[PDB]
């Protein structure tokens, strides 16, 4: 097998972020365009239709550490959301509650993480949760 | 899954290192090289040490190695994320060239900037004296430790 190192993987994802995938319901890019470490990413999810998330845009912070992608990234919502596995006061994503994060493979990516969260917005336990008003964000 | 050529190049680099360039394979990945290029004399990068990393894709040596600076540097052909504009890294890449050839070229590239878009490149054109002194300042600031 041929392993691509973190930094060269992250450049690949940077490029895929610009080109974009699928229907554009999730998107990602570098938070700081001078961050040579490619560590801090801005994530976006469009709430899936026929859920209480629909027509809402969620911004997220995704942090790819020194062991990425052998280890999963850190994820937190900036935009407020009621959703299982997302801490109510900080917006941090609890890895144990997101299967892609709890059962992380190095074949995964920022894209997969965002698509997973958006899929989970369609689950029975999340799709009917009463949501906060739009325009709210967590601290920090 | 490791081409003989790569084993040969690696061993030649370690035994016959290029002057001013340190380049070693990663402990966990034989296609991954850690590089340190000394700033060439008579260039604004003199005195500085610049970290690069190199990677050999599966299709090497049909495809080019991928190279990127990890040290912040003010140069016409290097962007904010360390990506290098150099012809042999894309259109002008030929299998007759080695890893050794790439590093020499990058080293040469520091001695002879290629302004000919890009904000830095524009500064090197419209005001070269100022651009050089900024490259020197950035060398003092980000390339000495």
């Amino acid at each position: 097998g041929v392993k691509v190192p973190r930094n060269f993987r992250l450049l690949e994802e940077l490029e895929e972020g610009q080109k974009g995938v699928g229907d554009g319901t999730v998107s990602w890019g570098l938070e700081d365009d001078e961050d040579m470490t490619l560590t801090r990413w801005t994530g976006m999810i469009i709430g899936p239709p026929r859920t209480n998330y629909e027509n809402r845009i969620y911004s997220l912070k995704v942090e790819c550490g020194p062991k990425y992608p052998e280890a999963p990234p850190s994820v937190r919502f900036v935009t407020k959301i009621n959703m299982n596995g997302i801490n109510n006061s900080s917006g941090m994503v609890d890895a144990r509650s997101i299967p892609v994060l709890a059962k992380w493979q190095n074949s995964y990516s920022i894209k997969v993480v965002l698509q997973e969260l958006r899929r989970l917005m369609m689950s029975k336990e999340n799709m009917k949760l009463p949501q906060p008003p739009e325009g709210q964000t967590y601290n920090n | 899954g490791l081409p003989r050529r790569i084993i040969k190049e690696t061993q030649r680099l370690l035994a016959e290192p290029v002057p001013g360039i340190k380049a070693e394979p990663d402990e966990s990945n034989a296609r991954y090289f850690h590089v340190v290029i000394a700033g060439p004399q008579d260039s604004p990068f003199e005195g500085g040490t610049f970290k690069l990393e190199l990677f050999l894709p599966e299709e090497y040596p049909m495809a080019a190695p991928k190279v990127r600076f990890m040290t912040k540097i003010y140069h016409p052909n290097v962007d904010k994320l360390g990506r290098i504009c150099l012809d042999i890294l894309k259109d002008k890449w030929s299998p007759a060239l080695q890893i050794r050839t790439v590093l020499l070229s990058i080293q040469a590239l520091l001695s002879a900037p290629n302004p000919d878009g890009n904000d830095v490149a524009e500064q090197w054109k419209t005001n070269e004296a100022q651009a050089i002194e900024t490259a020197r300042a950035w060398t003092r600031l980000y390339a000495m430790n």
